[PDB]
């Protein structure tokens, strides 16, 4: 459901990386910390009328965007998939490093949702920096449902993952 | 005459048909397993006839059917050669092969509410409240819920089985009322197992073949409880009615 | 036989009081033409064995004797339960019932279990007493069968190849009793038409509703040995198959 | 005849005991994470300062045979025959033919499958044994499979030597049953008074040459690191350890290096990055006669924060001390050592005013 | 007369029962998975215990010897329940490397890799005493006095030893409550029946929680059952467990007294 919040979150937004400077100026100087933190009170003003009514759902939009607005220009000027097929995506075609990136989602699959939040601006940006391709929709509705799920996101992750990956090695043939 | 058995509790193993290390429970109580159960609470040694237990009735409906496990569970392993289980012949075996390994099933997490019907099951009843042994459900490891009675006398039980007693929490849609529950009754008859106990005797424990028919029945949905703890409440709200 | 039994008998006739079991043949012969009732198997190297009872499928009552309801079949079933054969009507209520007992070729032994069709399949097709919601019924009812025996040997073969490759088994045990007990309830919800997950009343057939179960009992017992990225890798390249 | 041992130490940022992926050991412990360091850690830390200190080491060696060849070419056998006398030493022990080995290695020596733990005076006498029977060995290295020709009594009595660490933690040989032998120590795993996060580290790694045109870092990565008062907890049973040495005054050496060495070793994880060498801040000996009993529970309600830990910390194991020998009376011998002074701690029993003196005290105590 | 008795026992990081498998066994009870110390684990564990302190009572509290042949009374009246913990649990992995000691011109080839399953949490304990047949069998109301003390006494000193040396699970139950019953033996699990949530721990709450279901069953059936309890907390007061004692061996002994 919360998807559909978080689609016109990702359309407005994306537009206004694109044509208004400061306002993602002022989103992704919130990048990778809760709300709560004075970096953040500028960003409030374009986060805070999507956002519905736990600080799981605000922190996965907050976060979200600000990982949205720290895209490197080259990143920005340019079935629904998970971060785990983006992440497969990367490793096939962009040529990263395999057992290090699959290593790095295993890490990633165990944390808790804090320990999820300071992971993953590191690793989106590594993606997004060779333009990697990657549905932000998703993303915040996973990163919400990560709050109340102890491995049940996580697991599709992985799983989406691994299986994408030997997919795209067999059609390869 | 008639009385209302709850069981309950977080593990209770009903098993048939196993006779060797590996055991299997029913998904469902069995017949002799409830009515050892009451020779139990009343004193009946192994061996004294049965059939005073003969012409009761048990109705069960599946509120949980309850996720079956099973139990690991050895016998003897880690003691000394000399303290190990003994053979047939006597002499114990290595201690590396000393270890009995049996892997019993047990029914977690499920919760059925038989009407038991009979002649004196007023009696019986009676002596659930004051036991002569424990009372437990299958294996004597398995602990029954302190509402083990829900009524001790009730005119035609079965009635209130079909409604009037509550439910744990399941998927109640929208205008949406009588919500399925699985009544179990003693052609139309679901499976044949050897239930009815001839005795007791541990030296020559004999069976013979119960037919059940498993009639999916539907009760209100109003009987059905709320997400949490509202279960409980509305029980021990039953209970004293 | 094999086996040659002398029993030394009470003076009354009442009961047995001594027992002899031993051999009466040194030299083993095979015993020409395969059994009619048991179900047979070829294996890699082309030799012919009787599929080994097992205690899983007898965690759901009576799951073979659903037989009647379908590759391979036994020969006895094969020549008096189809129409080929002779009688009129009779075929019409028969049902089948099977003795299996799982043990060890040695002398260790596990389970027994009986296992007579329940009444109930074939009586609910003549409640109605159409010629299509009841053809459409039987369908189901053999279609059900089909898709949870096909998902119990992929799901066999799942946990035995993921198992062997982790370490480079105890796996298939828990993954067949898992497997049958959750798809217990699920096959029975499918035939009333009853809504069970994975199934939507009405379908033509079992609708991914078993494909499911599977999952869940595999992802049950690989669970807590997912961790390690290379045993999750192999965990995962074998659940993949399972997805249909 | 139970001597247990609790303290609180904090750590600062060290990252000691690290998983499989590079995060620190943590419990879900009360219903907050807390990190841990395993007990096998800080256990192998303790027995190699106790080998260290008290001179004797064992070695647990997946490679028993290579090293009883570096013995028998040292002692005039050419290296073929070292191999083959030494593949008949562990050939001619154990129920089956031999002890199984790993797959052959080129160019080395197999390994065994399973650790052996034995001292390293024991496998030089192994080595002895090998020795005098040169001529056999030299005729049984000529046939394509040997057999176990050396005496398995003789190599059974030499495994069975123990060291203090083998007296102290035990060891376990599945192929000879009759080496194992029960530890007198129990390990506690080391977790946090307080819930803690992981925290995360950003390091690039920088090159040294200047590139031309483009200067970026040479490598860059993560790793986790996390801080905190950690609860630690030890038993040993004294009837065991004299059971294993046999005297009563070797084990009255084991028992005060134990102790002494469970004070001061650190495990030593990424130490050369974090530099986590710290000494606990308060330490509790109790002497029991009945039964061990640990103040764990006494945390598993964790600490809230924003102020200094260690003071809470002893100020609670003060307390769920006391409401334990209220609740359980005993006549054991009580003790403790700390660095603050701002609390008296009266259940803690007697004070010392070092770690040393609490030990000896105790010790001889028992 | 049923003397039964309960313990909130908690457990650090350990592995005190395991499967087949490594991992420690679990009931799904409650809808949440639980980790277990199975019955008989625990129930050697106390035998055991009880023998040894005690220097055929441990045929008839405990039914019958497990290396001795069957002598007419296999049944022990004694009935343990399995222990359960009072929350949902999920399983911890623990990878542990074994070191290997002799160096090659290679480092850190670890000499084993592997992991295994702990958890932790607070067990809800539970146990029953038929003391009527036990001193119908045994004979003596003394022998069966003194027994009856000693088994409570076991069953809450001791803790099952398995990986005991890996973890230092030796630990005190936090609640004991001793009710002597005449009419029937109730356990207080069903009081879990909803796992409690975390992050602020669970002893503290799972002591009231249990006061509550005391209060509940103790209203819908007001017995003549004689009852007290101790506690390693003073914090808070549970009226509907009973009279509070200052220890546990004080409790024990004013149970026995009032069984006799």
């Amino acid at each position: 459901y919360i998807l559909q919040h978080a689609d016109a979150l990702v359309k407005r937004v994306s537009k206004l990386i694109v044509n208004e400077p400061a306002a993602r100026a002022a989103l992704r100087r919130g990048v990778g910390l809760a709300p709560e933190d004075p970096r953040m009170l500028a960003a409030h003003r374009v986060v805070a009328p999507y956002v519905p009514v736990v600080h799981a759902v605000e922190r996965a939009f907050y976060a979200v965007a600000a990982i949205m607005a720290a895209q490197p220009r080259s990143a920005r000027d340019q079935r629904r998939p998970n971060l785990g097929v983006s992440l497969a995506q990367a490793v096939f075609d962009k040529g990263l490093n395999a057992d290090s990136t699959e290593q790095r989602l295993h890490l990633i699959a165990r944390q808790n949702l804090d320990g999820v939040h300071r992971h993953l601006p590191r690793l989106v940006l590594y993606l997004r920096s060779d333009q990697v391709h990657i549905d932000w929709g998703i993303l915040i509705r996973d990163l919400a449902r990560w709050g109340h799920t102890p491995r049940h996101v996580a697991r599709e992750w992985v799983q989406d993952y691994h299986r994408t990956l030997e997919t795209l090695t067999r059609q390869a043939e | 005459s008639g009385f209302l058995l709850r069981l309950a509790g977080p593990m209770q193993s009903w098993g048939e048909h196993s006779m060797f290390g590996e055991r299997d429970t029913l998904p469902y109580p069995s017949r002799s397993g409830l009515i050892g159960m009451f020779a139990a609470a009343q004193g009946v040694r192994r061996g004294d006839p049965l059939d005073r237990y003969k012409e009761l009735k048990f109705t069960v409906r599946v509120d949980r059917p309850g996720v079956r496990l099973v139990d690991f569970h050895t016998i003897g392993g880690g003691l000394p050669k000399e303290r190990t289980v003994p053979t047939a012949a006597g002499e114990r075996r290595d201690p590396k092969k000393a270890t009995i390994v049996t892997s019993r099933s047990y029914l977690a997490d499920a919760v059925f509410t038989v009407a038991v019907t009979g002649p004196e099951a007023d009696t019986i009843a009676d002596a659930l409240a004051a036991p002569y042994w424990q009372p437990y459900l299958g294996r004597r490891a398995f602990v029954p819920d302190p509402l083990l009675v829900l009524r001790r006398r009730v005119a035609d039980p079965v009635r209130e089985l079909v409604e009037a007693v509550p439910l744990p929490h399941r998927r109640v849609e929208e205008d949406a009322a009588t919500v399925l529950v699985d009544l179990i009754y003693e052609t139309r008859t679901l499976t044949v197992l050897n239930d009815v106990p001839l005795s007791f005797d541990s030296k020559s424990r004999r069976y013979s073949t119960r037919q059940i028919r498993v009639v999916p029945t539907e009760v209100p949905a109003t009987l059905v409880a709320g997400p949490g703890r509202d279960y409980q409440n509305k029980l021990f709200t039953y209970v004293k009615q | 036989f094999r086996h040659a039994v002398l029993l030394h008998p009470s003076p009354d006739g009442s009961h047995v009081v001594d027992a002899w079991v031993t051999w009466a043949w040194r030299e083993r012969n095979i015993s020409p033409e395969l059994d009619p009732y048991l179900i047979y198997q070829t294996s890699k190297e082309g030799r012919v064995y009787p599929r080994p009872a097992e205690a899983e499928r007898a965690i759901w009552r009576d799951l073979d004797a659903l037989l009647h309801y379908g590759n391979y079949r036994p020969t006895i079933l094969d020549n008096c339960t189809p129409l080929a054969q002779v009688p009129q009507e009779v075929l019409d209520s028969l049902r089948l019932r099977a003795f299996g007992f799982d043990q060890d070729g040695q002398a260790r032994d596990k389970q027994w279990f009986t296992a007579t069709t329940p009444a109930v399949l074939r009586w609910l097709a003549d409640r109605e007493t159409d010629d299509n919601e009841n053809a459409r019924i039987v369908r189901r009812i053999t279609l059900a069968r089909k898709a949870a025996e096909a998902l119990g040997r992929r799901l066999e073969k799942a946990c035995k190849e993921a198992w062997k490759e982790s370490n480079s088994g105890p796996w298939v045990q828990h993954g067949m009793s898992r497997y049958w007990a959750k798809a217990e309830p699920v096959f029975w919800n499918i035939v009333y038409d009853r809504p069970a997950q994975g199934y939507t009343p009405g379908m033509a057939g079992p609708g991914n509703a078993f494909n499911l179960v599977a999952l869940a009992a595999y992802d049950e017992v690989t669970g807590p040995y997912c961790e390690r990225p290379r045993v999750a890798k192999v965990v995962e390249r074998h659940r993949s198959t399972l997805f249909s | 005849t139970f001597v247990d041992i609790h303290a609180i130490q904090t750590l600062p940022y060290s990252n000691i005991n690290r998983d499989d992926l590079g995060s620190p050991k943590t419990v879900v412990y009360g219903g907050k994470e807390r990190t841990r360091v395993s007990s096998q850690s800080w256990k192998r830390a303790v027995r190699h300062e106790v080998e260290a200190r008290l001179g004797d080491k064992a070695v647990r060696t997946r490679r028993i045979i290579s090293e009883i060849a570096k013995r028998l070419r040292e002692r005039g056998w050419d290296a073929d025959l070292a191999d083959a006398g030494a593949r008949q030493v562990v050939l001619s022990v154990g129920k089956k033919s031999g002890i199984k080995l790993e797959k052959e290695k080129d160019s080395e020596a197999p390994a065994t499958s399973v650790l052996f733990y034995l001292p390293v005076p024991a496998i030089d006498e192994l080595a002895a044994i090998a020795d005098e029977h040169r001529d056999a060995v030299a005729k049984e290295a000529a046939k394509k499979t040997p057999k176990g020709i050396l005496p398995a009594d003789r190599i059974t009595e030499v495994l069975k030597s123990r060291n203090v660490s083998v007296n102290l933690f035990g060891r376990m040989l599945a192929e000879l049953p009759s080496t194992e032998v029960d530890g007198a120590v129990q390990f506690a795993h080391a977790f946090t008074v307080h819930g803690t996060t992981v925290e995360v580290d950003f390091f690039t790694a920088v090159d040294d040459i200047p590139k031309e045109n483009d200067h970026g870092s040479g490598h860059m990565n993560a790793g986790q690191f996390s801080a905190g008062t950690f609860y630690r907890y030890a038993n040993v049973n004294l009837d065991r350890l004299v059971e294993n040495t046999g005297d009563a005054q070797t084990a009255r050496t084991a028992v005060a290096e134990f102790l002494r060495a469970f004070l001061s070793t650190v495990p030593s994880g990424k130490q050369n990055a974090t530099a986590a060498m710290t000494l606990p801040d308060l330490v509790h000996i109790a002497v029991r006669f009945d039964r061990p009993i640990s103040f764990a529970p006494a945390f598993e309600t964790a600490l809230y924060g924003s102020d200094g830990y260690t003071l809470r910390a002893c100020q609670e194991l003060n307390n769920y001390a006391e409401r334990l020998r209220e609740v359980w009376p005993d006549d054991a011998i009580r003790g403790y050592a700390t660095v603050e002074n701002k609390t008296d701690l009266a259940a803690l029993g007697e004070r010392y005013d070092s770690y040393p003196a609490l030990i000896d005290a105790m010790v001889a105590a028992a």
